[PDB]
């Protein structure tokens, strides 16, 4: 097993700046006969297969921008992006293509840094179709904010509710570098109709005052 | 026009076997190696092995050699991988990848998500998210209570793609719940139709829920 060590685990950079990530192999990938390094770089966007970036340690594949540059020899290799774009958000992998078994590094996650942005908050009552399910979901969308850290509090007639709440963050947006998160409060139909006022409060570092959206069953 | 088209996601029981396919079009099937790569959820990539369809030649990673068999059918230009004695650790996305005469894998399939679980296949219930009755407006669809992953959500069959956010599913009640957001010009809704297209391929279910006002 040739172990491939990548550093760091994650990068954070503002659009337009230069990053360099490292890949180290436990044994040399350099073929002294033809003087080539059997090292390959990949870019993997969320939910997609890896995309070949550079092979032979430094040769770019067809259609890869020149801002991607691979360097190094032997056991030390680097991948440099001279001007990181918003679209460059991905996990970057190096791969031993020298000896069996072929092995990959653990990847380096490239995240982007941008100006703070307040979230847009929307609250949605349970649908009439779900009320026949015997369940009732109250959904709150917090769209396009930065940084990623954000807090959501649910209130039922002014009283805070803790569990039954499930949150999920999107991956960073690939063009504006913002984040979005959903918060779902799930109750039974009987407990939902036991109440009237439902409130979703978003507190982000962009303001000391929470953004509060409310829904009433008798609107 | 190289295309590696893999079979759909599958839910398999522990200790059973699963065959997944990779139909390779656009090139001479018998002139290139076909590699297979595993990616466990949230983890990195692991190389499984390769096959040369031109003669049936294979080579395996010792980690997978005990429970993996690679085959190829030249008449149907399709490569197969048999995973046997599956465990929960084998839940992952499996890619097929073709190499080139340089090193590395320039062509990849879309990946096949295999979930090893004893739970049953459950199609989702798709609920419209419409604003309460009391510039622009945000709508949504709630995809609640399905298993296994994944689901795909589009809006107006791909027309509304800008301003669309689909949030990663969370596992509660031994089921997955997902939501997707869409924001359109307020002058277009309810003037025009907004529809979410939810597909649950492991159940072969598709739902087209129109968002109507309350």
């Amino acid at each position: 097993d040739i172990v491939m060590t990548q550093s760091p685990s994650s990068l954070t950079v503002t659009a337009g700046e230069r990053v360099t990530m490292s890949c180290k192999s436990s044994q040399s990938l350099f073929n002294s006969a033809n003087q080539e390094n059997y090292l390959t770089w990949y870019q993997q966007r969320p939910g997609q297969p890896p995309k070949l970036l550079i092979y032979w340690a430094s040769t770019r594949d067809s259609g890869v921008p020149d801002r991607f540059t691979g360097s190094g020899s032997g056991t030390d290799f680097t991948l440099t992006i001279s001007s990181v774009q918003a679209e460059d958000l991905a996990v970057y992998y190096c791969q031993n293509d020298y000896s069996y078994p072929l092995t990959f590094g653990a990847g380096t996650k490239l995240e982007l840094k941008r100006a703070d942005a307040a979230p847009t908050v929307s609250i949605f009552p349970p649908s009439s179709e779900q009320l026949t399910s015997g369940g009732a979901s109250v959904v709150c969308f917090l769209n396009n904010f930065y940084p990623k850290d954000i807090n959501v509090k649910w209130k039922i007639e002014g009283s805070e509710r803790q569990n039954g709440v499930l949150n999920s963050w999107t991956d960073q947006d690939s063009k504006d570098s913002t984040y979005s998160m959903s918060s779902t409060l799930t109750l039974t139909k009987d407990e939902y109709e036991r109440h009237n006022s439902y409130t979703c409060e978003a507190t982000h570092k962009t303001s000391t005052s929470p953004i509060v959206k409310s829904f009433n069953r008798n609107e | 026009q190289i295309q590696l088209q893999q079979s759909g996601p599958e839910l398999v029981k522990p200790g059973t076997s699963m065959n997944i396919s990779c139909k390779a079009s656009g090139y001479t099937f018998t002139n290139y190696y076909m590699h297979w790569v595993r990616q466990r959820p949230g983890q990195g990539l692991e190389w499984i092995g390769w096959i040369y369809p031109g003669d049936g030649n294979t080579h395996y990673n010792e980690k997978f050699k005990g429970k993996t068999t690679l085959t190829a059918d030249t008449s149907s230009i399709t490569a197969y991988m048999l995973l046997s004695s599956l465990t929960s650790e084998d839940s992952a996305v499996y890619f097929c990848a073709r190499d080139n005469s340089y090193v590395g894998f320039p062509y990849w399939g879309q990946g096949t998500l295999v979930t090893v679980s004893a739970a049953k296949t459950t199609p989702p219930s798709v609920y419209p998210l419409a604003p309460g009755s009391a510039s622009m407006v945000t709508l949504g669809c709630l995809v609640k209570g399905y298993f296994p992953e994944p689901v795909t959500v589009t809006w107006n069959s791909g027309s509304l793609s800008s301003g669309v956010h689909t949030f990663p599913a969370v596992l509660q009640s031994d089921l997955y719940t997902l939501s997707s957001s869409v924001t359109v010009p307020s002058s277009t809704w309810p003037s025009d139709t907004v529809t979410c297209n939810v597909a649950h391929p492991a159940s072969s279910t598709k739902v087209d829920k129109k968002i109507v006002p309350r």
